């Protein structure tokens, strides 16, 4: 519904702790 | 240029992204105008005519 929106990546605090 | 060509140099910015400014000033999340920007397009727009 978000017009003019790209697409890129996020950083997740948790999974590299984790992993 | 939104409220700071009041407050200094003039800075560009998207008019969308000053109404999403604006609406989180007082309270109300982004994402309902970044949502239903049409809807509030064409309100604003009947309200102008
Ligand atoms: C910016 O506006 C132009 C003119 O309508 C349009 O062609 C273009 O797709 C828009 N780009 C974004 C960032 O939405
Ligand atoms: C964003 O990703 C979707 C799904 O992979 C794709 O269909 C679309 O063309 C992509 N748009 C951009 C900004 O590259």
């Amino acid at each position: 519904v978000v017009i003019g929106i790209v697409n890129n990546t996020v950083y997740d605090p948790l999974q590299p702790e984790l992993d | 240029s939104g409220w700071t060509f009041g407050a200094g140099p003039a800075l560009q910015i998207p008019f969308p992204m000053q109404m999403a400014y604006r609406f989180n000033g007082i309270g109300v999340t982004q994402n309902v105008l970044y949502e239903n920007q049409k809807l509030i397009a064409n309100q604003f727009n009947s309200a102008i005519g």
